[PDB]
C-alpha cells in the first residue's frame, strides 16, 4: 500500500513544515510576537512586525 | 567636547532562567482552569493554566 500511504507522508510533512516556519526570525529580534510587543513600544515594533 | 561625560551602560541580560531583579508592580492571586490573561517574569499570555 505504498501509493495511498505516499500520498499521506506528502501532506503531513509539509504541514509540520509550515508549523515549524513560526519559529523562524526573519531577520525580527525574535520569533514571538508577544516578546516584541512587549519588549517595543508600537513606533519601533511595527518595523520588527 | 574636551571637557569628560559620565557614562553608564545597564546591560541586561534576558535570561530565560529565574529573574533574581524585577520591577515593583505587585502580584496577584493565582487562577486556574478558566481562560485568563496571564504574566510571569515578563512573559504574557492568555490562556487556560
Amino acid at each position: 500500500l505504498g501509493k495511498l500511504q505516499d500520498v499521506v507522508n506528502q501532506n503531513a510533512q509539509a504541514l509540520n513544515t509550515l508549523v515549524k516556519q513560526l519559529s523562524s526570525n526573519f531577520g525580527a529580534i525574535s520569533s514571538v510576537l508577544n516578546d516584541i510587543l512587549s519588549r517595543l513600544d508600537p513606533p519601533e515594533a511595527e518595523v520588527q512586525i | 567636547g574636551y571637557q569628560p561625560y559620565r557614562v553608564v551602560v545597564l546591560s541586561f541580560e534576558l535570561l530565560h532562567a529565574p529573574a533574581t531583579v524585577c520591577g515593583p508592580k505587585k502580584s496577584t492571586n493565582l487562577v486556574k482552569n478558566k481562560c485568563v490573561n496571564f504574566n510571569f517574569n515578563g512573559l504574557t499570555g492568555t490562556g487556560v493554566l
